[PDB]
Protein backbone atom coordinates (compact mmCIF):
# COMPACT_ATOMS: atom_id res chain seq x y z
CA UNK A 1 0.00 0.00 0.00
CA UNK A 2 1.03 3.72 -0.67
CA UNK A 3 2.84 5.16 2.39
CA UNK A 4 2.86 1.69 4.10
CA UNK A 5 6.01 -0.12 5.34
CA UNK A 6 6.37 -3.74 4.20
CA UNK A 7 8.99 -6.49 4.36
CA UNK A 8 9.62 -8.11 0.92
CA UNK A 9 11.56 -11.13 2.32
CA UNK A 10 10.78 -13.28 5.40
CA UNK A 11 12.56 -11.59 8.33
CA UNK A 12 13.25 -12.56 11.94
CA UNK A 13 10.75 -10.99 14.42
CA UNK A 14 13.67 -9.52 16.49
CA UNK A 15 15.03 -7.65 13.36
CA UNK A 16 11.55 -5.98 12.76
CA UNK A 17 10.71 -5.23 16.46
CA UNK A 18 14.09 -4.09 17.86
CA UNK A 19 12.77 -3.53 21.42
CA UNK A 20 13.33 -6.78 23.38
CA UNK A 21 9.96 -6.65 25.27
CA UNK A 22 7.94 -5.84 22.08
CA UNK A 23 9.77 -8.69 20.14
CA UNK A 24 8.65 -11.23 22.86
CA UNK A 25 5.02 -9.86 22.71
CA UNK A 26 5.00 -10.06 18.88
CA UNK A 27 6.33 -13.65 18.97
CA UNK A 28 3.18 -14.66 21.00
CA UNK A 29 0.81 -12.53 18.84
CA UNK A 30 2.22 -14.06 15.65
CA UNK A 31 2.14 -17.66 17.03
CA UNK A 32 5.89 -18.26 16.82
CA UNK A 33 8.17 -20.26 19.18
CA UNK A 34 11.20 -17.95 19.23
CA UNK A 35 11.91 -14.20 18.58
CA UNK A 36 14.48 -15.19 15.83
CA UNK A 37 11.75 -17.04 13.75
CA UNK A 38 11.01 -15.40 10.41
CA UNK A 39 7.62 -13.95 9.42
CA UNK A 40 6.30 -12.62 6.09
CA UNK A 41 4.35 -9.50 5.37
CA UNK A 42 1.19 -11.68 5.01
CA UNK A 43 1.80 -12.78 8.68
CA UNK A 44 2.17 -9.12 9.83
CA UNK A 45 -0.99 -8.12 7.88
CA UNK A 46 -3.13 -10.42 10.14
CA UNK A 47 -2.54 -8.20 13.20
CA UNK A 48 -5.50 -5.73 13.56
CA UNK A 49 -5.43 -5.23 17.38
CA UNK A 50 -2.59 -5.10 19.89
CA UNK A 51 -2.92 -5.05 23.75
CA UNK A 52 0.75 -4.27 24.66
CA UNK A 53 0.25 -2.28 27.90
CA UNK A 54 2.53 -2.75 30.98
CA UNK A 55 5.45 -4.56 29.18
CA UNK A 56 8.47 -2.18 29.71
CA UNK A 57 8.58 -1.21 26.00
CA UNK A 58 10.93 1.73 25.15
CA UNK A 59 10.53 1.57 21.33
CA UNK A 60 7.62 0.67 18.99
CA UNK A 61 10.07 0.38 15.98
CA UNK A 62 8.54 -2.34 13.74
CA UNK A 63 4.83 -1.45 14.43
CA UNK A 64 4.89 0.48 11.02
CA UNK A 65 4.81 -2.97 9.29
CA UNK A 66 1.48 -3.83 11.07
CA UNK A 67 -0.40 -1.90 8.31
CA UNK A 68 -3.84 -3.27 9.30
CA UNK A 69 -3.81 -2.10 12.93
CA UNK A 70 -7.12 -0.44 14.00
CA UNK A 71 -6.73 -0.52 17.81
CA UNK A 72 -3.57 -0.34 19.96
CA UNK A 73 -2.87 -0.17 23.67
CA UNK A 74 0.74 0.86 24.53
CA UNK A 75 -0.28 2.49 27.87
CA UNK A 76 1.95 2.19 30.94
CA UNK A 77 5.26 1.72 29.04
CA UNK A 78 8.42 3.93 28.59
CA UNK A 79 7.68 5.33 25.04
CA UNK A 80 9.11 8.68 23.92
CA UNK A 81 9.37 8.52 20.11
CA UNK A 82 6.08 7.40 18.39
CA UNK A 83 7.27 7.99 14.78
CA UNK A 84 6.41 4.32 13.79
CA UNK A 85 2.64 5.19 14.07
CA UNK A 86 2.89 7.96 11.30
CA UNK A 87 1.47 5.93 8.39
CA UNK A 88 -0.92 3.54 10.31
CA UNK A 89 -3.97 5.37 8.91
CA UNK A 90 -6.37 2.50 9.71
CA UNK A 91 -5.96 3.32 13.45
CA UNK A 92 -9.30 4.21 15.06
CA UNK A 93 -8.30 3.91 18.79
CA UNK A 94 -5.04 4.51 20.64
CA UNK A 95 -4.53 4.00 24.41
CA UNK A 96 -1.10 5.51 25.21
CA UNK A 97 -1.41 7.10 28.68
CA UNK A 98 1.46 6.74 31.17
CA UNK A 99 4.47 7.04 28.88
CA UNK A 100 7.22 9.74 28.37
CA UNK A 101 5.84 11.22 25.10
CA UNK A 102 6.43 14.92 24.31
CA UNK A 103 6.28 15.01 20.46
CA UNK A 104 2.81 13.91 19.08
CA UNK A 105 3.53 15.07 15.47
CA UNK A 106 3.39 11.37 14.28
CA UNK A 107 -0.42 11.36 15.10
CA UNK A 108 -1.26 14.23 12.68
CA UNK A 109 -2.34 12.25 9.63
CA UNK A 110 -4.36 9.54 11.59
CA UNK A 111 -7.71 10.93 10.35
CA UNK A 112 -9.71 7.81 11.21
CA UNK A 113 -8.95 8.23 14.94
CA UNK A 114 -12.17 8.36 17.00
CA UNK A 115 -10.38 7.64 20.40
CA UNK A 116 -7.07 9.00 21.71
CA UNK A 117 -5.83 8.54 25.32
CA UNK A 118 -2.59 10.43 26.13
CA UNK A 119 -2.99 11.42 29.82
CA UNK A 120 0.18 11.25 31.99
CA UNK A 121 2.80 12.12 29.38
CA UNK A 122 5.05 15.19 28.78
CA UNK A 123 2.96 16.93 26.12
CA UNK A 124 2.89 20.74 25.88
CA UNK A 125 2.18 21.14 22.12
CA UNK A 126 -1.18 19.66 20.94
CA UNK A 127 -1.08 21.39 17.47
CA UNK A 128 -0.70 17.87 15.79
CA UNK A 129 -4.27 16.97 16.98
CA UNK A 130 -5.95 19.87 15.13
CA UNK A 131 -7.04 17.88 12.05
CA UNK A 132 -8.22 14.71 13.90
CA UNK A 133 -11.80 15.92 13.24
CA UNK A 134 -13.33 12.42 13.72
CA UNK A 135 -12.26 12.25 17.40
CA UNK A 136 -15.10 11.45 19.85
CA UNK A 137 -12.81 10.82 22.91
CA UNK A 138 -9.61 12.72 23.79
CA UNK A 139 -7.85 12.51 27.19
CA UNK A 140 -4.92 14.85 27.85
CA UNK A 141 -4.86 15.41 31.67
CA UNK A 142 -1.51 15.17 33.58
CA UNK A 143 0.41 16.92 30.77
CA UNK A 144 1.88 20.52 30.57
CA UNK A 145 -0.58 21.94 28.07
CA UNK A 146 -1.28 25.71 28.37
CA UNK A 147 -2.83 26.27 24.89
CA UNK A 148 -5.93 24.35 23.67
CA UNK A 149 -6.35 26.32 20.34
CA UNK A 150 -5.79 22.94 18.49
CA UNK A 151 -9.10 21.61 19.92
CA UNK A 152 -11.21 24.28 18.14
CA UNK A 153 -12.19 22.22 15.08
CA UNK A 154 -12.70 18.81 16.89
CA UNK A 155 -16.46 19.14 16.44
CA UNK A 156 -17.26 15.43 17.01
CA UNK A 157 -15.80 15.36 20.60
CA UNK A 158 -18.17 13.85 23.17
CA UNK A 159 -15.56 13.13 26.00
CA UNK A 160 -12.63 15.49 26.71
CA UNK A 161 -10.01 16.11 29.36
CA UNK A 162 -6.82 18.20 29.42
CA UNK A 163 -4.19 19.68 31.67
CA UNK A 164 -2.49 21.17 33.60
CA UNK A 165 -1.63 24.90 32.73
CA UNK A 166 -4.79 25.97 30.75
CA UNK A 167 -6.22 29.42 31.59
CA UNK A 168 -8.09 30.14 28.30
CA UNK A 169 -11.08 27.91 27.43
CA UNK A 170 -12.24 30.03 24.37
CA UNK A 171 -11.18 27.23 21.88
CA UNK A 172 -14.05 25.03 23.21
CA UNK A 173 -16.80 27.40 21.83
CA UNK A 174 -17.91 25.37 18.77
CA UNK A 175 -17.58 21.92 20.45
CA UNK A 176 -21.33 21.61 21.08
CA UNK A 177 -21.26 17.79 20.78
CA UNK A 178 -19.40 17.68 24.16
CA UNK A 179 -21.18 15.58 26.78
CA UNK A 180 -18.39 14.83 29.37
CA UNK A 181 -15.71 17.42 30.11
CA UNK A 182 -12.94 17.29 32.72
CA UNK A 183 -10.92 20.56 33.14
CA UNK A 184 -9.66 19.71 36.68
CA UNK A 185 -6.28 20.96 37.95
CA UNK A 186 -5.76 23.77 35.47
CA UNK A 187 -5.43 27.58 36.07
CA UNK A 188 -9.08 28.38 35.05
CA UNK A 189 -11.23 31.18 36.56
CA UNK A 190 -13.33 32.08 33.45
CA UNK A 191 -15.77 29.28 32.45
CA UNK A 192 -18.03 31.65 30.34
CA UNK A 193 -17.41 29.51 27.20
CA UNK A 194 -19.10 26.54 28.90
CA UNK A 195 -22.54 28.27 28.40
CA UNK A 196 -22.17 27.29 24.71
CA UNK A 197 -21.78 23.56 25.60
CA UNK A 198 -25.50 22.91 26.18
CA UNK A 199 -25.20 19.13 25.62
CA UNK A 200 -22.95 18.71 28.71
CA UNK A 201 -24.10 15.91 31.02
CA UNK A 202 -20.93 15.78 33.23
CA UNK A 203 -18.59 18.67 34.15
CA UNK A 204 -15.60 17.94 36.42
CA UNK A 205 -13.68 21.18 37.22
CA UNK A 206 -11.95 20.52 40.55
CA UNK A 207 -8.87 22.45 41.75
CA UNK A 208 -9.28 25.58 39.62
CA UNK A 209 -9.84 29.30 40.58
CA UNK A 210 -13.57 29.49 39.73
CA UNK A 211 -15.81 31.98 41.54
CA UNK A 212 -18.47 32.70 38.86
CA UNK A 213 -20.73 29.75 37.89
CA UNK A 214 -23.40 31.86 36.07
CA UNK A 215 -22.26 30.36 32.70
CA UNK A 216 -23.74 26.97 33.85
CA UNK A 217 -27.35 28.32 33.95
CA UNK A 218 -28.54 26.95 30.60
CA UNK A 219 -26.63 23.59 30.92
CA UNK A 220 -29.87 21.92 31.96
CA UNK A 221 -28.74 18.41 30.82
CA UNK A 222 -26.03 18.30 33.62
CA UNK A 223 -26.45 15.26 35.87
CA UNK A 224 -22.90 15.34 37.39
CA UNK A 225 -21.03 18.49 38.49
CA UNK A 226 -17.81 18.77 40.52
CA UNK A 227 -16.49 22.21 41.53
CA UNK A 228 -14.47 20.80 44.52
CA UNK A 229 -11.54 23.15 45.37
CA UNK A 230 -12.51 26.47 43.84
CA UNK A 231 -13.56 29.95 45.17
CA UNK A 232 -17.38 29.57 45.07
CA UNK A 233 -19.77 31.46 47.37
CA UNK A 234 -22.83 32.37 45.25
CA UNK A 235 -24.38 29.10 44.02
CA UNK A 236 -27.75 30.64 42.89
CA UNK A 237 -27.22 29.34 39.33
CA UNK A 238 -27.41 25.69 40.57
CA UNK A 239 -31.22 25.99 41.09
CA UNK A 240 -31.57 25.79 37.28
CA UNK A 241 -29.71 22.37 37.17
CA UNK A 242 -32.64 20.13 38.16
CA UNK A 243 -31.20 17.00 36.41
CA UNK A 244 -28.25 16.90 38.94
CA UNK A 245 -27.84 13.56 40.78
CA UNK A 246 -24.13 14.02 41.88
CA UNK A 247 -22.85 17.41 43.09
CA UNK A 248 -19.51 18.15 44.71
CA UNK A 249 -18.96 21.68 46.07
CA UNK A 250 -16.39 20.79 48.80
CA UNK A 251 -13.54 23.21 49.63
CA UNK A 252 -15.18 26.51 48.70
CA UNK A 253 -16.66 29.54 50.66
CA UNK A 254 -20.40 28.67 50.40
CA UNK A 255 -22.91 29.65 53.12
CA UNK A 256 -26.33 29.90 51.33
CA UNK A 257 -27.73 26.46 50.39
CA UNK A 258 -31.21 27.72 49.36
CA UNK A 259 -30.34 27.21 45.61
CA UNK A 260 -29.99 23.40 46.21
CA UNK A 261 -33.48 23.01 47.78
CA UNK A 262 -35.29 21.85 44.64
CA UNK A 263 -32.55 19.48 43.30
CA UNK A 264 -34.47 16.42 44.51
CA UNK A 265 -32.72 13.98 42.11
CA UNK A 266 -29.53 14.42 44.22
CA UNK A 267 -28.19 11.14 45.63
CA UNK A 268 -24.60 12.39 46.43
CA UNK A 269 -23.83 15.87 47.79
CA UNK A 270 -20.43 17.05 49.06
CA UNK A 271 -20.44 20.37 50.98
CA UNK A 272 -17.43 19.83 53.28
CA UNK A 273 -15.00 22.74 53.94
CA UNK A 274 -17.40 25.63 53.42
CA UNK A 275 -19.08 28.34 55.66
CA UNK A 276 -22.44 26.61 56.26
CA UNK A 277 -24.47 27.10 59.48
CA UNK A 278 -28.00 26.47 58.05
CA UNK A 279 -28.93 23.10 56.48
CA UNK A 280 -32.75 23.70 56.43
CA UNK A 281 -32.51 23.99 52.55
CA UNK A 282 -31.35 20.30 52.45
CA UNK A 283 -34.57 19.02 54.13
CA UNK A 284 -36.32 17.94 50.90
CA UNK A 285 -33.33 16.09 49.34
CA UNK A 286 -34.63 12.71 50.50
CA UNK A 287 -32.90 10.70 47.72
CA UNK A 288 -29.48 11.48 49.32
CA UNK A 289 -27.38 8.38 50.16
CA UNK A 290 -24.04 10.30 50.65
CA UNK A 291 -23.82 13.71 52.36
CA UNK A 292 -20.61 15.51 53.43
CA UNK A 293 -20.98 18.51 55.84
CA UNK A 294 -17.58 18.39 57.58
CA UNK A 295 -15.56 21.57 58.24
CA UNK A 296 -18.44 24.02 58.42
CA UNK A 297 -20.09 26.15 61.20
CA UNK A 298 -22.91 23.70 62.12
CA UNK A 299 -24.65 23.48 65.52
CA UNK A 300 -28.34 22.82 64.79
CA UNK A 301 -28.28 19.76 62.47
CA UNK A 302 -32.00 18.93 63.16
CA UNK A 303 -32.95 19.15 59.39
CA UNK A 304 -30.67 16.13 58.70
CA UNK A 305 -33.41 13.84 60.28
CA UNK A 306 -35.33 14.08 56.94
CA UNK A 307 -32.55 12.24 54.99
CA UNK A 308 -33.66 8.69 55.65
CA UNK A 309 -31.75 7.12 52.72
CA UNK A 310 -28.32 8.21 54.03
CA UNK A 311 -25.74 5.41 54.27
CA UNK A 312 -22.67 7.77 54.44
CA UNK A 313 -22.47 11.02 56.46
CA UNK A 314 -19.63 13.36 57.52
CA UNK A 315 -20.06 16.09 60.17
CA UNK A 316 -16.48 16.27 61.58
CA UNK A 317 -15.02 19.70 62.53
CA UNK A 318 -18.23 21.58 63.41
CA UNK A 319 -19.81 22.95 66.68
CA UNK A 320 -22.44 20.20 67.17
CA UNK A 321 -23.50 19.34 70.76
CA UNK A 322 -26.65 17.26 69.86
CA UNK A 323 -25.97 14.34 67.55
CA UNK A 324 -29.52 12.88 68.02
CA UNK A 325 -30.89 14.12 64.65
CA UNK A 326 -28.72 11.40 62.93
CA UNK A 327 -30.30 8.65 65.11
CA UNK A 328 -33.44 8.09 62.95
CA UNK A 329 -31.16 7.59 59.78
CA UNK A 330 -31.15 3.82 60.36
CA UNK A 331 -29.50 2.90 57.04
CA UNK A 332 -26.26 4.66 58.18
CA UNK A 333 -23.16 2.49 57.63
CA UNK A 334 -20.38 5.16 58.02
CA UNK A 335 -20.71 8.17 60.32
CA UNK A 336 -17.85 10.66 61.04
CA UNK A 337 -18.30 13.45 63.64
CA UNK A 338 -14.86 13.88 65.21
CA UNK A 339 -14.09 17.44 66.51
CA UNK A 340 -17.50 18.36 67.84
CA UNK A 341 -18.97 18.90 71.44
CA UNK A 342 -21.02 15.64 71.68
CA UNK A 343 -21.33 14.01 75.16
CA UNK A 344 -24.50 11.86 74.83
CA UNK A 345 -24.09 9.13 72.17
CA UNK A 346 -27.03 6.98 73.46
CA UNK A 347 -29.24 7.79 70.45
CA UNK A 348 -26.51 6.13 68.22
CA UNK A 349 -27.64 2.71 69.60
CA UNK A 350 -30.47 2.98 66.95
CA UNK A 351 -27.84 2.82 64.04
CA UNK A 352 -27.80 -1.01 64.15
CA UNK A 353 -26.09 -1.34 60.69
CA UNK A 354 -23.28 1.06 61.50
CA UNK A 355 -19.82 -0.22 60.31
CA UNK A 356 -17.53 2.90 60.58
CA UNK A 357 -18.07 5.17 63.64
CA UNK A 358 -15.53 8.02 64.06
CA UNK A 359 -16.12 10.22 67.14
CA UNK A 360 -12.71 11.31 68.44
CA UNK A 361 -12.26 14.89 69.83
CA UNK A 362 -15.75 15.06 71.38
CA UNK A 363 -16.89 15.02 75.10
CA UNK A 364 -17.76 11.29 75.34
CA UNK A 365 -17.29 9.76 78.79
CA UNK A 366 -19.36 6.52 78.59
CA UNK A 367 -19.28 3.87 75.86
CA UNK A 368 -22.04 1.61 77.29
CA UNK A 369 -24.77 2.83 74.86
CA UNK A 370 -22.58 1.60 71.91
CA UNK A 371 -22.11 -1.95 73.28
CA UNK A 372 -24.52 -3.69 70.92
CA UNK A 373 -23.16 -2.04 67.68
CA UNK A 374 -21.30 -5.25 66.87
CA UNK A 375 -21.26 -4.72 63.07
CA UNK A 376 -18.62 -2.02 63.60
CA UNK A 377 -15.29 -2.77 61.74
CA UNK A 378 -13.72 0.76 62.09
CA UNK A 379 -13.89 2.83 65.27
CA UNK A 380 -12.43 6.18 66.48
CA UNK A 381 -12.83 7.45 70.09
CA UNK A 382 -9.46 9.15 70.86
CA UNK A 383 -8.83 12.51 72.49
CA UNK A 384 -12.11 13.34 74.19
CA UNK A 385 -12.12 16.38 76.53
CA UNK A 386 -14.62 17.88 78.96
CA UNK A 387 -14.96 19.96 82.08
CA UNK A 388 -17.01 18.61 85.02
CA UNK A 389 -19.41 20.68 87.13
CA UNK A 390 -17.45 22.39 89.97
CA UNK A 391 -17.08 20.62 93.38
CA UNK A 392 -16.25 22.36 96.66
CA UNK A 393 -12.58 22.66 97.47
CA UNK A 394 -11.27 20.91 100.54
CA UNK A 395 -7.73 19.90 101.59
CA UNK A 396 -8.58 16.14 100.97
CA UNK A 397 -10.95 16.52 97.90
CA UNK A 398 -12.40 13.29 96.34
CA UNK A 399 -14.45 12.96 93.08
CA UNK A 400 -15.95 9.80 91.59
CA UNK A 401 -14.30 8.61 88.36
CA UNK A 402 -16.99 8.80 85.58
CA UNK A 403 -15.06 7.32 82.59
CA UNK A 404 -16.87 4.14 81.57
CA UNK A 405 -15.85 1.45 79.07
CA UNK A 406 -18.30 -0.37 76.75
CA UNK A 407 -18.58 -3.16 79.42
CA UNK A 408 -19.84 -0.71 82.11
CA UNK A 409 -16.52 -0.90 84.04
CA UNK A 410 -14.78 2.30 85.08
CA UNK A 411 -11.50 3.00 83.22
CA UNK A 412 -8.70 3.86 85.66
CA UNK A 413 -6.96 7.21 85.09
CA UNK A 414 -3.70 7.01 83.03
CA UNK A 415 -2.42 10.21 84.75
CA UNK A 416 -3.70 12.43 87.59
CA UNK A 417 -2.60 16.05 88.11
CA UNK A 418 -1.37 17.64 91.37
CA UNK A 419 -0.14 14.33 92.87
CA UNK A 420 -3.60 12.76 92.99
CA UNK A 421 -4.27 9.04 93.39
CA UNK A 422 -6.89 6.45 92.43
CA UNK A 423 -8.68 3.89 94.60
CA UNK A 424 -11.68 2.71 92.54
CA UNK A 425 -14.15 4.39 92.10
CA UNK A 426 -12.62 7.65 93.55
CA UNK A 427 -9.83 10.03 92.52
CA UNK A 428 -8.40 11.85 95.59
CA UNK A 429 -6.12 14.89 95.83
CA UNK A 430 -4.43 16.10 99.10
CA UNK A 431 -3.54 19.65 98.10
CA UNK A 432 -0.90 21.87 99.94
CA UNK A 433 -3.13 24.97 99.17
CA UNK A 434 -6.33 26.02 97.24
CA UNK A 435 -6.11 25.58 93.49
CA UNK A 436 -8.72 26.56 90.79
CA UNK A 437 -8.71 23.11 89.17
CA UNK A 438 -7.29 19.64 89.01
CA UNK A 439 -7.42 17.13 86.14
CA UNK A 440 -6.83 13.60 84.97
CA UNK A 441 -6.43 11.68 81.74
CA UNK A 442 -7.43 8.21 80.55
CA UNK A 443 -6.21 5.99 77.66
CA UNK A 444 -7.87 2.63 77.11
CA UNK A 445 -7.73 0.46 73.96
CA UNK A 446 -11.10 -0.96 73.12
CA UNK A 447 -12.82 -3.04 70.43
CA UNK A 448 -16.56 -3.01 69.59
CA UNK A 449 -17.42 -5.76 67.05
CA UNK A 450 -14.20 -5.78 64.94
CA UNK A 451 -13.46 -1.98 65.25
CA UNK A 452 -10.52 -1.04 67.43
CA UNK A 453 -9.48 2.32 68.89
CA UNK A 454 -8.01 4.03 71.93
CA UNK A 455 -10.75 5.62 74.05
CA UNK A 456 -8.76 8.47 75.62
CA UNK A 457 -9.23 11.92 77.01
CA UNK A 458 -8.59 14.76 79.45
CA UNK A 459 -11.06 15.62 82.24
CA UNK A 460 -10.77 19.09 83.87
CA UNK A 461 -12.30 19.42 87.35
CA UNK A 462 -12.99 22.98 88.67
CA UNK A 463 -12.72 23.47 92.51
CA UNK A 464 -14.86 26.34 94.05
CA UNK A 465 -13.19 28.39 96.83
CA UNK B 1 -6.46 2.18 66.30
CA UNK B 2 -6.43 1.43 62.52
CA UNK B 3 -9.22 3.93 61.65
CA UNK B 4 -7.44 6.84 63.37
CA UNK B 5 -8.31 10.09 61.55
CA UNK B 6 -9.12 8.44 58.15
CA UNK B 7 -12.32 9.48 56.32
CA UNK B 8 -13.02 7.10 53.40
CA UNK B 9 -16.34 6.71 51.49
CA UNK B 10 -17.38 3.22 50.15
CA UNK B 11 -15.94 2.60 46.62
CA UNK B 12 -18.31 1.61 43.74
CA UNK B 13 -16.37 0.46 40.59
CA UNK B 14 -18.78 -0.42 37.71
CA UNK B 15 -17.23 -2.26 34.71
CA UNK B 16 -17.13 -0.79 31.12
CA UNK B 17 -17.26 2.85 32.30
CA UNK B 18 -17.44 5.91 30.04
CA UNK B 19 -14.46 8.31 29.85
CA UNK B 20 -12.73 10.69 30.11
CA UNK B 21 -10.27 8.59 32.11
CA UNK B 22 -8.86 8.82 34.73
CA UNK B 23 -12.31 8.93 36.47
CA UNK B 24 -12.67 9.90 40.15
CA UNK B 25 -13.97 7.13 42.47
CA UNK B 26 -13.76 8.82 45.91
CA UNK B 27 -11.84 11.51 47.72
CA UNK B 28 -9.95 10.08 50.74
CA UNK B 29 -8.77 12.30 53.67
CA UNK B 30 -6.91 12.20 56.96
CA UNK B 31 -8.06 14.72 59.60
CA UNK B 32 -4.43 14.99 60.73
CA UNK B 33 -4.47 17.69 57.81
CA UNK B 34 -5.72 20.32 60.40
CA UNK B 35 -2.26 20.11 62.28
CA UNK B 36 -0.19 20.25 58.92
CA UNK B 37 -0.22 19.35 55.15
CA UNK B 38 -0.94 15.63 54.31
CA UNK B 39 0.24 13.72 51.22
CA UNK B 40 -1.67 10.64 50.00
CA UNK B 41 -0.42 7.50 48.22
CA UNK B 42 -1.66 4.03 47.36
CA UNK B 43 0.05 0.62 47.20
CA UNK B 44 -1.05 -2.93 46.23
CA UNK B 45 -1.48 -4.90 42.98
CA UNK B 46 -3.44 -2.57 40.64
CA UNK B 47 -1.47 0.49 42.13
CA UNK B 48 2.46 0.32 42.70
CA UNK B 49 2.93 -3.38 41.69
CA UNK B 50 1.48 -5.14 38.50
CA UNK B 51 -0.98 -4.22 36.93
CA UNK B 52 0.69 -0.81 37.69
CA UNK B 53 -1.58 2.25 37.72
CA UNK B 54 -5.07 0.80 37.21
CA UNK B 55 -5.72 2.90 40.38
CA UNK B 56 -3.88 6.16 41.15
CA UNK B 57 -4.28 8.81 43.89
CA UNK B 58 -3.71 12.58 43.52
CA UNK B 59 -1.09 13.26 46.25
CA UNK B 60 -2.40 16.68 47.52
CA UNK B 61 -6.20 16.20 47.22
CA UNK B 62 -6.64 12.51 48.05
CA UNK B 63 -8.68 11.83 44.84
CA UNK B 64 -8.51 8.03 44.19
CA UNK B 65 -9.09 7.45 40.43
CA UNK B 66 -9.42 4.45 38.01
CA UNK B 67 -7.32 4.97 34.78
CA UNK B 68 -9.14 2.53 32.45
CA UNK B 69 -12.35 0.50 32.02
CA UNK B 70 -12.45 -2.57 34.33
CA UNK B 71 -13.62 -6.05 33.36
CA UNK B 72 -15.31 -8.14 36.04
CA UNK B 73 -14.74 -11.46 34.20
CA UNK B 74 -11.02 -10.68 33.92
CA UNK B 75 -10.20 -9.37 37.47
CA UNK B 76 -13.13 -9.20 39.92
CA UNK B 77 -11.24 -7.80 43.00
CA UNK B 78 -8.29 -5.51 44.02
CA UNK B 79 -6.71 -5.08 47.48
CA UNK B 80 -5.19 -1.56 47.82
CA UNK B 81 -3.78 0.33 50.84
CA UNK B 82 -4.06 4.09 51.36
CA UNK B 83 -1.18 5.94 53.08
CA UNK B 84 -1.06 9.45 54.62
CA UNK B 85 2.27 11.22 55.39
CA UNK B 86 3.26 14.72 56.55
CA UNK B 87 5.71 17.16 54.75
CA UNK B 88 8.51 15.31 56.74
CA UNK B 89 7.59 11.81 55.32
CA UNK B 90 6.16 10.47 58.67
CA UNK B 91 3.04 8.23 58.54
CA UNK B 92 0.18 10.24 60.17
CA UNK B 93 -2.15 7.18 59.75
CA UNK B 94 -1.81 3.37 59.87
CA UNK B 95 -2.25 2.19 56.19
CA UNK B 96 -5.98 1.39 55.40
CA UNK B 97 -6.94 -1.75 53.46
CA UNK B 98 -9.48 -0.92 50.71
CA UNK B 99 -11.26 -3.87 48.98
CA UNK B 100 -12.58 -2.72 45.53
CA UNK B 101 -15.22 -5.06 43.96
CA UNK B 102 -15.88 -4.68 40.21
CA UNK B 103 -19.73 -4.57 39.82
CA UNK B 104 -22.05 -4.64 36.71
Amino acid sequence: PLGSATITQDTPINQIFTDTALAEKMKTVLGKTNVTDTVSQTDLDQVTTLQADRLGIKSIDGVEYLNNLTQINFSNNQLTDITPLKNLTKLVDILMNNNQIADITPLANLTNLTGLTLFNNQITDIDPLKNLTNLNRLELSSNTISDISALSGLTSLQQLSFGNQVTDLKPLANLTTLERLDISSNKVSDISVLAKLTNLESLIATNNQISDITPLGILTNLDELSLNGNQLKDIGTLASLTNLTDLDLANNQISNLAPLSGLTKLTELKLGANQISNISPLAGLTALTNLELNENQLEDISPISNLKNLTYLTLYFNNISDISPVSSLTKLQRLFFANNKVSDVSSLANLTNINWLSAGHNQISDLTPLANLTRITQLGLNDQAWTNAPVNYKANVSIPNTVKNVTGALIAPATISDGGSYTEPDITWNLPSYTNEVSYTFSQPVTIGKGTTTFSGTVTQPLKG
Amino acid sequence: GPLGSWVIPPISCPENEKGPFPKNLVQIKSNKDKEGKVFYSITGQGADTPPVGVFIIERETGWLKVTEPLDRERIATYTLFSHAVSSNGNAVEDPMEILITVTD
